[PDB]
């Protein structure tokens, strides 16, 4: 019903999040144009939920499934969409860890803000993987490439450098699951993020430790570079050691 | 012409410090962190008397005081280099992206190393 304009307000006049507060505004202003039982049901669950969250990563993909499903005005075209953040709200339930927990939820976020066909379906597959194996060590693997691949598709990376970086993702996932090193994880997520981008790698090891020198990154792409790296080696517990010198990344990853 | 600067400098300053008591949320301190350096480096260039290294300086203090941590200031020759530690994931990539972009809007160049809590900005002009 119209319950949903109280909600939302409810929540406009809780936030101090800014796009929050316009998401609610928005999923509110798309929801009166309908007359579909499920989509106002929908909204109805998620502008709840939301009301009763302290998590804004909870309650930003709460409402950003809500905008979702009242623009289209059929919950079938998002229902693929709609999966992989359900999803991603029964993982961030179903773990302890707010690690997990917190990459579950960007991953959903950052790949449904992304347009792209294939980070919805690593990412959609990457979290069935998760929630189905129940080891901690294997789901902060899965996360820290999923999470790094959605940020290289929200970043508007070409498709044809997307599919070079699922390779990667596919290959980290194997390694992980033959029980790589956190480190070669680490240097696999930078392998990634290289090779997402066009660009090429230096690596040196000097000592117990690998040194990676990378070339010719622009501004915007040394931001997204940092903040998947600075991810994926709090997942794994991995000390990094980042230079940005003109245009040349210098990272240093130690064990 | 630099009172005008340490004036807009204040006020982004204690609109930084009035949101911090809030602390609705965790990344959207750090969003709004990220605004008002942006808003005092736009401003700054807006007067060109101004020194453009001291308005990129002027920029982190406002990002260390939104963000609660630490910072120490090194002066040596013509460069400055300054140390913030205390810094988490989400600090540490919102910092550098402030960095990244008053640099810009006063035409600095700047060299950055993250390490851990830790990021060490060096400020050339």
């Amino acid at each position: 019903k119209e319950e949903i304009k109280r909600l939302a307000e409810e929540l406009k006049e809780k936030t101090k999040n800014e796009e929050i507060k316009r998401l609610a505004e928005e999923a509110a202003e798309l929801a009166e144009r309908s007359d579909d039982p499920e989509v106002l049901e929908v909204v109805k669950k998620a502008l709840e939920e939301a009301l009763k969250s302290k998590n804004e990563e909870k309650i930003e993909l709460l409402l950003l499934v809500a905008v979702l499903v009242a623009e289209a005005g059929s919950v079938d075209a998002v229902e693929e969409k709609l999966e992989i953040a359900l999803l991603a709200l029964k993982l961030a339930e179903e773990s302890k860890d707010p690690r997990i927990i917190r990459g579950a939820l960007r991953a959903a976020i950052a790949a449904l803000r992304s347009d792209d066909p294939l980070a919805l379906k690593t990412v959609k597959e990457a979290l069935e993987r998760a929630r189905a194996s129940k080891d901690e060590r294997l789901i902060r693997a899965i996360l820290a490439a999923a999470y790094a691949f959605a940020l290289l598709a929200v970043a508007g990376a070409s498709a044809e450098r997307l599919k070079e970086a699922e390779a990667i993702v596919k290959e980290l996932i194997a390694a992980a699951e033959k029980g790589a090193s956190p480190q070669e994880l680490v240097l696999l997520v930078i392998e990634m993020m290289v090779k997402g981008m066009g660009v090429t790698m230096e690596t040196h090891r000097s000592g117990n430790e690998v040194k990676v020198v990378i070339k010719g990154l622009h501004e915007s792409q040394q931001e997204v570079l940092l903040e998947a790296v600075l991810f994926a080696a709090e997942l794994m517990g991995v000390r990094v050691r980042i230079r940005f010198k003109g245009d040349t990344v210098t990272i240093v990853v130690r064990e | 012409g630099e009172e005008a600067v340490r004036r807009r400098f204040e006020e982004l300053l204690r609109e930084a410090l009035a949101f911090r008591e809030r602390t609705g949320g965790r990344r959207e301190t750090l969003e709004h962190a990220v605004r008002l350096a942006r808003e005092l480096a736009e401003f700054a260039a807006s007067h060109p008397e101004f020194n453009r290294q001291e308005a990129v300086l002027l920029a982190i203090e406002l990002m260390v005081r939104a963000m609660g941590v630490t910072m120490e200031t090194h002066r040596s020759g013509n460069e400055v280099k300054v140390v913030i530690k205390g810094l988490n994931i989400d600090e540490q990539v919102a910092l550098y992206r402030a960095v990244r972009e008053t640099s810009k809007i006063m035409g600095v160049e700047t060299e950055i190393e993250v390490e851990g809590d830790t990021q060490t900005i060096v400020v050339r002009e």
